[PDB]
RNA sequence: UUCAAGAGGGCGUGAAACCGUUAAGAGGUAAACGGGUGGGGUCCGCGCAGUCCGCCCGGAGGAUUCAACCCGGCGGCGCGG
RNA sequence: GACCCGUCUUGAAACACGGACCAAGGAGUCUAACACGUGCGCGAGUCGGGGGCUACGAAAGCCGCCGUGGCGCAAUG
RNA sequence: UGGAUGGCGCUGGAGCGUCGGGCCCAUACCCGGCCGUCGCUGGCAGUCGGCAGAGCGAGAAAGAGAGUGGCGCGGACGCUACGCCGCGACGAGUAGGAGGGCCGCUGCGGUGAGCCUUGAAGCCUAGGGCGCGGGCCCGGGUGGAGCCGC
């Protein structure tokens, strides 16, 4: 009922959540992106016991299952249709996932082409 | 303030040097100059020699 | 007065356009640069000398 | 826990040359591959040789080739030099040679055709003789740079010949005291 | 919090974490060096089922630097052969009575991993006489054997 | 030569293409598509080329001899095959088989093209 | 290249790789070579002996044309003339000789170094050393001055 | 009126702090966070009878239909000892 | 489970100091010299930087009886 | 100031002294999975195919050694060598040092037969996701003319 995988392996993660600058609630101009902190009073940065936790290395993940998606698909990314003759034969493992100012008259004859090639693209009724 | 081993040197520049400064920007527009000034001279004086 | 020129020697100026002759030759390494040569009859393309006229 | 102290646990010698050159590495992917498949070491050395730079593979000179060929029992023998080769003119009898080098200027490259001799390369070496045998192998002067008399124990110092670093030597740039015998002391 | 002199003898039996074991022939000279270290040892005198049961289950090699286990006899034989040591239970009766070629068979087995004792240590400070777990106990190393291995 | 263009043209093609983490290549004879030595197709006397007939159905086959090698005007040969599944996969075995002809580029030389057999029938 | 330096990798540390407890300040140690004989006395004592003092005869309005005098050894002094001379100079019986000058070559003084090819020449210089003299004169050929 | 007042005479774009009103979910140890689940909402599944590709046997159908020879053209190796 | 962040400090939650709140702007740069590592060419020699000759181009290319000159090849009093 | 075996409270103890058995738990020790660095200067140019015949991991320095009278038209993946694969031990860290950054901004030579009024930049978002992370990408709204990757 789709297009399927070639394998699918059970994708296990080792954090699911984000991390957050520390102090980044009282203030409204302290961003929600990673700055490790540098002081010498600190807590985070010499690790107390149930502060916010800090990113190390050893979160990372398997290179099996790298950059996939759930459906088990890796993404490409696609402007015009003369890039899709790359991948008619690596085609069970990546996804395409067209670009964002392509307008939509021609998106109409992207996915036709890439219908017959039997490629998977992520985004085919985007504007319609 | 001299560290292990450097050589002792003394630059020239506790005047104030920045005020007489003479840049050569202008070399490839005099070579023109007198490269004009010197055929246009070539050019007054007809079968005479050109080198003095 | 930032030291806008720089001066390289003789002999590596002359070796750069013996390195860039060399290259116009192979017709490899002009179709990956991007011309379009797909039909040219010789690489080395040599015409009479009338088209100075 | 364990005391184990990780101050040298990661070797500084060098892999690979930091060379980006063609002609290097395509001599290279051929004797990374004689170096982990022959049991020899002459691929091992020159290995080893093709990756140190230019101030640690210094020029070989002609007349320390004359003088280390002229040695009784190698005769017939080709040479194997991982630098350079620069023509001497303080030599006028030169004999016949059989030399491998990587640089050989247009002086004695001309000084030994004349004489009959021979140049190879790194690929002909290869087609000659793999394993390294009937190969004479040299280097030049390591420490014969001027850099190495500056060096060591620092002058003022008993029994140091050092030279200074001095902008100008002369009859008043550091000749008065620290050496002299009557303006304080000497050393 | 180690002294000095105390971990340089702890690296010279090769004792670099806690809870390593190792095998040590007597003399002389080397009693006097486990003096020096009483209250961080705990050593004794093994029977023989307790030398079986650390070389059938905790013995791992140690083959170029590495470690690798034992599950056959060419793996002891490459190293040994120059000793007509080309098996397991010649390096047992080795070991068990001691025969010439015993640096050669002790230099090659890598410390052992034993686990946390079961069921609980006395008091780990103070002498076995006295009711702790350090210092001599002659035959009752077999209970600390079968309690850790 | 070879070994020498692909130090030059392993990094700073034009036909090269870099996102995601990835490396595809749009070489014109080219089949994996993908930057390696084997499977480029500018450098060696000898590649092998398979392409959508220019009409509707067929499959050509650009080949590609030695003997007019600086020439590119005849050094490649095109030829179109227009027939059923068996015999066509039967004669891009012979094609790179029976000469001796570049054996490596086999298996992929038959996956591509029976993807074009796949691709050119009217879709339900 | 801005882009391989040091400070664009210290965008983010505090003290910009100078310290925390005594600062980078502007001049701790006085402006250049101040202290050469109070503070940083073992620097000068230590690998500049002699910065201090004088020692000689001056000499007011000193040229330097009057002594001019660039030297030669005897090693490369057939490098002036060139190889085809030697030869024939080799290969002819009858007992000739080639004469060989160096104030043309721009040189004045001779010196002797080195070994000495047997074959006699002829020396037209403006001054001599007597090692350089006794080689020449020991494998047969002269030493001429000249003015 | 204009394609557009969602461009109205300091009139392109119209950001946050901030305030007004609407809808929901709460409220006695100042609020806020971290680790962990649980409940409630918004949404996507363009989910709601769930694989496909090879190969053989069997069942029924139909072509412009094979192997081989014959001419024509191209290409490849040639150690022709 | 959990004291508010920056900062000097042997020692910060501190009865130590600066900080009400958001947007934009904001702090190791530029020459000369020297020392050492490193990459490139030529090699007992090397370098044309000043001078000449023939839209992009104020660029590029040449000159050796324009190599004078600089550093180097020979130190010491 | 109204207050401290830590609190409530505790006398066949929940008090003092000597000792038994049994049980609780830390990021410590063992075993297992995963990331990363170091290390063996570890292993692969032998994909050698009807001219072929499928090789060296075996306890014992050295050639499945060469010369010698003694029917069918068939065989996966790989190797961007700055690559791919395998085995071991290890990982705390201020000032400070170094390396890798397919993180990012504004601009120039090159190049993408790039995209764009059938709607680009920029904003907004209870919309869908990837990366250790810096950050990026997509869908849905406003907007109206120039923009990005290598
Ligand atoms: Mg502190
Ligand atoms: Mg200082
Ligand atoms: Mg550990
Ligand atoms: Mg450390
Ligand atoms: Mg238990
Ligand atoms: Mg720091
Ligand atoms: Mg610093
Ligand atoms: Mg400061
Ligand atoms: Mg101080
Ligand atoms: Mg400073
Ligand atoms: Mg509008
Ligand atoms: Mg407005
Ligand atoms: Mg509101
Ligand atoms: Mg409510
Ligand atoms: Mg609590
Ligand atoms: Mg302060
Ligand atoms: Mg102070
Ligand atoms: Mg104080
Ligand atoms: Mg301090
Ligand atoms: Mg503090
Ligand atoms: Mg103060
Ligand atoms: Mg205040
Ligand atoms: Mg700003
Ligand atoms: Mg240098
Ligand atoms: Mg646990
Ligand atoms: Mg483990
Ligand atoms: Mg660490
Ligand atoms: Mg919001
Ligand atoms: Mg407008």
């Amino acid at each position: 009922a789709a297009l399927r995988p070639l394998v699918k392996p059970k994708i296990v993660k080792k954090r699911t959540k984000k991390f957050i600058r520390h102090q980044s609630d009282r203030y409204v101009k302290i961003k929600r992106n990673w700055r490790k902190p540098r002081g010498i009073d600190n807590r985070v940065r010499r690790r107390f016991k149930g502060q916010i936790l800090m990113p190390n290395i050893g979160y990372g993940s398997n290179k099996k299952t790298k950059h996939m998606l759930p459906s088990g698909f890796r993404k490409f990314l696609v402007h015009n249709v003369k890039e899709l003759e790359v991948l008619l034969m690596c085609n069970k493992s990546y996804c395409a996932e067209i670009a964002h100012n392509v307008s939509s008259k021609n998106r109409k004859a992207i996915v036709e082409r890439a219908a017959q090639l039997a490629i998977r693209v992520t985004n085919p009724n985007a504007r319609l | 303030a001299p560290s292990r081993n450097g050589m002792i040197l003394k630059p020239h520049f506790h005047k104030d040097w920045q005020r007489r400064v003479a840049t050569w920007f202008n070399q490839p527009a005099r070579k023109i100059r007198r490269r004009k000034a010197r055929q246009a001279r070539a050019r007054r004086i007809a079968p005479r020699p050109a080198a003095g | 007065w930032r030291r806008w020129h720089r001066r390289v020697n003789t002999t590596q100026k002359r070796y750069a356009i013996c390195s860039a002759l060399a290259a116009s030759a192979l017709p490899a390494l002009v179709m990956s640069k991007g011309h379009r040569i797909e039909e040219v009859p010789e690489l080395p393309l040599v015409v009479e000398d009338k088209v100075e006229g | 826990g364990v005391d184990i102290r990780h101050n040298k646990d990661r070797k500084v010698r060098r892999k690979e040359p930091k060379s980006q050159d063609i002609y290097l590495r395509l001599l290279v992917k051929l004797y990374r591959f004689l170096a982990r498949r022959t049991n020899s070491t002459f691929n091992q050395v020159v290995l080893k040789r093709l990756f140190m730079s230019r101030t640690n593979r210094p020029p070989l000179s002609l007349s320390r080739m004359i003088r280390k060929m002229k040695l009784p029992g190698r005769e017939n023998k080709t040479a194997v030099v991982v630098g350079t080769v620069t023509d001497d003119v303080r030599v006028q009898e030169v004999p016949k040679l059989k030399v491998c080098a990587l640089r050989v200027t247009s002086r004695a490259r001309s000084r030994i055709l004349k004489a009959g001799g021979k140049i190879l390369t790194f690929d002909q070496l290869a087609l000659d003789s793999p394993k390294g045998r009937g190969t004479v192998l040299l280097s030049g002067p390591r420490k014969g740079r001027e850099v190495y008399r500056h060096f060591g124990k620092a002058p003022g110092t008993p029994h140091s010949h050092t030279k200074p670093y001095v902008r100008s030597k002369g009859r008043k740039f550091e000749r008065a005291r620290g050496r002299r015998a009557s303006r304080g002391y000497k050393n | 919090g180690v002294s000095p002199k105390v971990r340089k003898v702890l690296q010279l039996l090769r004792l670099r974490q806690i809870f390593n074991g190792t095998f040590v022939k007597l003399n002389k000279a080397s009693i006097n060096m486990l003096r020096i270290v009483e209250p961080y040892i705990a050593w004794g005198y093994p029977n023989l089922k307790s030398v079986n049961e650390l070389i059938y289950k905790r013995g791992y090699g140690k083959i170029n630097k590495k470690r690798i286990a034992l599950t056959d006899n060419t793996l002891i034989a490459r190293s040994l052969g120059k000793y007509n040591i080309i098996c397991m239970e010649d390096l047992i009766h080795e070991i068990y009575t001691v025969g010439k070629h015993f640096k050669e068979a002790n230099n090659f087995l890598w410390p052992f991993k034993l686990s946390s004792p079961r069921g609980g240590m006395k008091k780990k400070t103070t002498h076995f006489v006295e009711g702790g777990d350090a210092g001599n106990r002659e035959d009752q190393i077999n209970r600390l054997i079968r309690r850790m291995n | 030569s070879a070994h020498l263009q692909w130090m030059v043209v392993r990094n700073c093609s034009s036909f090269l293409i870099k996102r995601n983490k990835q490396t595809y290549s749009t070489e014109p004879n080219n089949l994996k598509a993908r930057n390696s030595f084997r499977y480029n197709g500018l450098i060696h006397r000898k590649t092998v080329g398979v392409e959508p007939a220019a009409d509707g159905k067929g499959v050509v086959v650009v080949m590609k001899r030695r003997s007019g090698q600086r020439k590119p005007a005849t050094s490649y040969v095109r030829t179109t095959i227009n027939k059923n599944a068996r015999a066509t996969l039967s004669s891009i075995r012979h094609m790179i088989r029976k000469n001796k002809y570049h054996p490596d580029l086999r298996m992929a030389a038959i996956r591509r093209a029976s993807a074009i057999l796949r691709s050119q029938k009217p879709v339900m | 290249p801005s882009r391989l330096r040091k400070t664009r990798k210290l965008r983010g540390h505090v003290s910009h790789g100078h310290g925390r407890i005594g600062k980078h300040r502007k001049h701790p140690g006085g402006r250049g070579n101040a202290g050469g004989m109070h503070h940083h006395r073992i620097n000068f004592d230590k690998y500049h002996p002699g910065y201090f003092g004088k020692v000689g005869m001056r000499h007011y309005h000193l040229k330097r044309n009057q002594s001019f005098c660039p030297t030669v050894n005897l090693d490369k002094l057939w490098t002036l003339v060139s190889e085809q001379t030697r030869v024939n100079a080799a290969k002819n019986k009858t007992g000739a000789a080639p004469i060989i000058d160096v104030v043309r070559s721009g040189y004045y003084k001779v010196l002797g170094k080195g070994k000495l090819p047997k074959q006699p020449v002829i020396v037209k210089a403006k001054f001599f050393s007597r090692r350089a003299e006794e080689k020449i004169k020991g494998v047969g050929g002269a030493c001429v001055l000249v003015a």
